[PDB]
């Protein structure tokens, strides 16, 4: 299973940006689609999430402003990121995991790097 | 009436078993094989593999004793009480030469104890989506990181005092949507009809007893693996498993490696635990070239 | 009505708390200290234990929110959600002095937040027979050489549709008493009128629903608690365990060592789930003793 | 937890034996109880297990001449053995399962000989 992230760049704060991740298998196939972040000297944290039924899961500090999705029809994720801050500069990666009977399957992409300045 | 359809020329026909009255499709000309479904199914999961493997084949696809249209056992439902069964329906068809057999989560429960014991009679070998009873399966864990595990209905269905049946009686059509959605990657073939046909069938109350019995008795097909895994499968054998949300990955192939002398496996991405409906046509193309070699 | 006998010196009473109406029961007299019940039950659970710690303490044992006499909460299932409302309960009857808090199952998921976010609040705390919400129990086996595991029911309770419910509506006081049995080792306790009461007050809709929404939040608390347990805790504590069929064992005091820097721990053989229930002589003792020193 | 067996003995063929088995703890907080025999040099087996609720497993070769019981007023688990064969000579012990959350605790009395001569 392959996955690769695109949308990233440079914004001024305030301005929107929106990251896709492309998936090499079926969406509905994948367990959770999980958004995460990584600043430099940071801990990791995860942005946003979303399960195969619809359920999602959001960081605190961008709820009301970053919005997960899943498109079964060109079988891809978006996070639509609204309100951009200095804060939210990292670089952005998708995460598939993936439930099976014994164990859970993890994959990762690239990640892009956003930059708000 | 009949629970599904049959396809053209395929015949719905029932043949006594030890006492037993099995309910099979079959159709075909050439070498049997049998193929033979698992929980929350039928006969009718083959229905699209069937025609394909009937072009060179002779293929009998029965309902599980107790499951479909065919009555519950009269001894009991460890795998070694149901393999007897499922192997003289076999022979009754094919009593001069060896026969191959592709079985799909609980089928393999079922016909495994037959398999080692009667090496002889079984020409080729398919298993998919299930292990095969042993203590590797106190292993899966209960609840997840993603939620709701794919395993916690082994306790529930297994609790002794029928507790399965009693909750989910009158909820049958609710209950099964739930457990084929969730053990599924391809959701959208489960439309709406075929989970109403799957449904009914089950609901049968016979039927619903018999689905749980076979967790029942696990833990003694478990007993009786332990005893039957000291010779090794000699026959060639291939795993196939889904590799997304719901399929056993990896772990089908892996622990037929401790059953099987002569195996290989597949994993089917973004396919889930119902290969023949959710993956058709790869599954398919695995299952008649590994036959027909 | 009153859902359950109020014993001789204690009060029946409501308090509204961030906009939901708490019940809780109170007795006695000095300083206080908040018992928190858990799955299955509700303050009730308690009853044998109140009036011996009221002879030096003040006691206050509350339903849970949606659960027993109490609303609903509105923020959230969530430890940290939940654990506001039991703190600022606590507090409007100890405002000027740290209180002891003894918590039972989902009590210890409702209080832990609150017991790291607020430690001077906190004198003395017993944590009995659960675990704190984290990754570890991701490892509990679904399904076990003895049959039914006592830890399917956290897949089964967190499914996001709702499945629990709609099972369990109309055969409640059938699956209560399989679960308080297949948990307790002295079953013997449970009477046909206890597990009546039990199962009334746990049986009204929106009681069953908050039930099972407890542990839809439970992967909620797992990731809280991960954050939450960066900081240990310094107070006085001690963990109470089964020993026997149902009980928790060693992984209650060997768990807690990872949370707590002061910790002691009992495991009572022969008790299962139930503590105050299945051997409230042995409990009661040392949970006064603990508190009294 | 602890366990003590009593009640075994040389005997003839045909003869009858009742194994008892002394429990420390109350016997209903034990999930299961099984028998089990060792004779020199050949593998142990599981004679009879009786789980709290009542379910037995049998060894097919004692079908029908084993039976074993469970009795919550003495706190004691039986095996009754009749129609006893050279076959049955081995050490019997008993041993006391515990259904727990995360494991299973295992505990085993010291045996008892048995001999069919």
């Amino acid at each position: 299973v392959k996955l690769q992230e695109s949308g990233g760049g440079l914004v001024q704060p305030g301005e929107s940006l929106t990251l896709s991740c492309a998936v090499s298998v079926r969406l509905s196939g994948i367990t959770t689609m999980g958004w995460y972040r990584q600043a430099p000297g940071k801990q990791r944290e995860m942005v946003a999430s979303i399960s195969r039924g619809g359920s999602t899961v959001y960081l605190d500090s961008v709820k009301g402003r970053f919005t997960v999705s899943r498109d079964n029809t060109k079988n891809t994720v978006k996070l639509q990121m609204n309100s951009l801050k200095p804060e939210d500069t990292a670089i952005y990666y998708c995460n598939a995991k993936i439930l099976l009977v014994a164990s859970t399957d993890d994959y990762w992409g690239q990640g892009t790097q956003v930059t708000v300045s | 009436a009949e629970e599904f359809p049959v396809p053209n020329g395929f015949e719905s026909a029932y043949r006594e078993v030890d006492g037993v009255k099995l309910h099979y499709v079959k159709g075909g000309q050439g070498p049997l094989v049998m193929l033979v479904h698992g929980f929350g199914q039928t006969w009718y999961e083959w229905h699209q593999l069937m025609p394909e493997l009937a072009k060179r084949f002779t293929v009998i696809a029965p309902d599980l004793p107790g499951l479909g249209q065919s009555e519950p056992p009269k001894t009991g439902y460890s795998g070694e009480q149901v393999a007897v069964y499922l192997h003289k329906l076999a022979r009754q068809f094919s009593p001069d030469r060896p026969f191959d057999l592709v079985a799909h989560d609980i089928g393999i429960w079922n016909t495994y104890p037959m398999v080692v014991k009667n090496q002889a009679d079984i020409a080729r070998l398919v298993y998919m989506e299930a292990p095969i009873p042993d203590a590797r399966i106190y292993r899966f864990p209960a609840f997840t990181a993603q939620g709701e595990s794919l395993v916690w209905h082994f306790s529930f269905f297994a609790a002794d005092d029928r507790l399965a049946e009693t909750l989910i009686a009158g909820k049958e059509r609710f209950f099964l949507e739930h457990f084929i959605k969730s053990h599924a990657s391809n959701t959208e073939v489960f439309s709406e009809r075929l989970l109403d046909l799957y449904a009914r069938s089950y609901a049968k109350p016979h039927s619903l007893n018999a689905s749980f019995e076979y967790y029942r008795a696990l833990n003694e097909s478990v007993r009786q693996n332990a005893e039957l895994a000291k010779t090794r499968l000699q026959m060639p054998t291939m795993t196939l498993a889904g590799g997304g949300h719901g399929g056993m990955g990896t772990f089908q192939l892996e622990q037929m490696k401790a059953y099987a002398e002569d195996v290989e496996g597949h994993v089917l991405p973004g396919c889930g635990h119902w290969l023949p409906e959710e993956c058709a046509a790869p599954m398919n193309r695995l299952v008649i070239d590994f036959l027909s070699r």
